[PDB]
């Protein structure tokens, strides 16, 4: 199953 | 006993030609068992092992979600790279994420990976301490501060050493006809003349599962690394694996060489010699 | 611009003549992705060849598998055709029984 972390960026 | 879960993303930009491509695969060990690709006619998360096929339409669900909603976000981070590094926009960018966990025999975490790449170049990693940040220049130390900021380790972390191992370990019992079963190398060496005093001995290995595996000449008792022809190792397209590895020799010299074999299927590591 | 493909052709079992078989072309190694493969028989592209999803290595070089049945024969002659950014013309690797 896949981080469900979902606001992450760059 | 050791075993390790990854997934792969590739997001690629491709400007005139539609919005960047994202595409994810999971992998548990050297088999595939999920795959997402935005360019599908409705993209969704596909198994494609047997065992995974059990999980229920929620699972497939929550996972298409995750893969729809990272396609969004690898495409704002593809325009982001862009001002980080004074790009144009006019051409094809890539980024590149694998994260996932390594578990040890009784299941615990063994150690946790999540890093990116940019355009092919190693961009930011998770450290081993699942705490902190190790970023490849100036603008992945801009990445860094954010997530630093918003304490996105803290939260990678607790998902590396739960639902991370978790479903693993899940994965490994309702596939364990396949992922728990090694499959040995089959091996000979074959033998062709070059020219009158040349001959081109060939170690193989064959139908071997996991990937991993040394395939090693010896002349006299003593590897021969410089001498040596080894070619990368390839998928058979049926789970298992092939390498080889090749030595030219002086004819008549062949029975002082010898070929050694090491993988995880065989007992102890195996010894061949040309066979006339 | 920037990594070059790595490329090997074989077969998935041992070759034996009039026997079904696959007949793999595997690329590796390269950046960045988008990579052109043909299976070619007689020198001609053979139709429906299939191919692996979008992977890649530690290293972030990707790798993928074109693959197609075949009956191997004593004087058909197979090959791969890659392009890529890094080549500038098509480079064919010739299938070798022996490996």
């Amino acid at each position: 199953e896949e981080n469900l972390l979902d606001f992450v960026r760059f | 006993g050791s075993h390790s879960m990854r997934y792969f993303y590739t997001a690629m930009s491709r400007p005139g030609r539609g919005e960047p491509r994202f595409i994810t695969v999971g992998y548990v060990d050297d088999t595939l068992f999920v795959r997402f690709d935005s360019d599908a006619t409705s993209p969704r998360k596909e198994p494609r092992a047997p065992w995974i096929e059990q999980e229920g339409p929620e699972y497939w669900d929550r996972e298409t979600q995750i893969s729809k909603t990272n396609t969004q976000t690898y495409r704002e981070n593809l325009r982001t790279a862009l001002r980080y590094y004074n790009q144009s926009e006019a051409g094809s960018h890539i980024i590149q994420r694998m994260y996932g966990c390594d578990v040890g025999p009784d299941g615990r975490l063994l150690r946790g990976y999540d890093q990116d790449a940019y355009d092919g170049k190693d961009y930011i990693a998770l450290n081993e301490d699942l705490s902190s940040w190790t970023a490849a220049d100036t603008a992945a130390q801009i990445t860094q501060r954010k997530w630093e900021a918003a304490r996105v380790a803290e939260q990678d972390r607790a998902y590396l050493e739960g639902l991370c191992v978790e479903s693993l370990r899940r994965y490994l019992e309702n596939g364990k006809e396949t992922l728990q079963r090694a499959d040995p190398p089959k091996t000979h060496v074959t033998h062709h003349p070059i020219s009158d005093h040349e001959v081109t001995l060939r170690c193989w290995a064959l139908g071997f599962y996991p990937a991993e595996i040394t395939l090693t000449w010896q002349r006299d008792g003593e590897d021969q690394t410089q001498d040596t022809e080894l070619v990368e190792t390839r998928p058979a397209g049926d789970r298992t694996f092939q390498k080889w590895a090749a030595v030219v020799v002086p004819s008549g010299e062949e029975q002082r060489y010898t070929c050694h074999v090491q993988h995880e299927g065989l007992p102890k590591p195996l010894t061949l010699r040309w066979e006339p | 611009i920037q990594r070059t493909p790595k490329i090997q052709v074989y077969s998935r079992h041992p070759a034996e003549n009039g026997k079904s078989n696959f007949l793999n072309c595997y690329v590796s190694g390269f950046h960045p992705s988008d990579i052109e493969v043909d299976l070619l028989k007689n020198g001609e592209r053979i139709e429906k060849v299939e191919h692996s999803d979008l992977s890649f290595s530690k290293d972030w070089s990707f790798y993928l598998l074109y693959y197609t049945e075949f009956t191997p024969t004593e004087k058909d002659e197979y090959a791969c055709r890659v392009n890529h950014v890094t080549l500038s013309q098509p480079k064919i690797v010739k299938w070798d029984r022996d490996m």
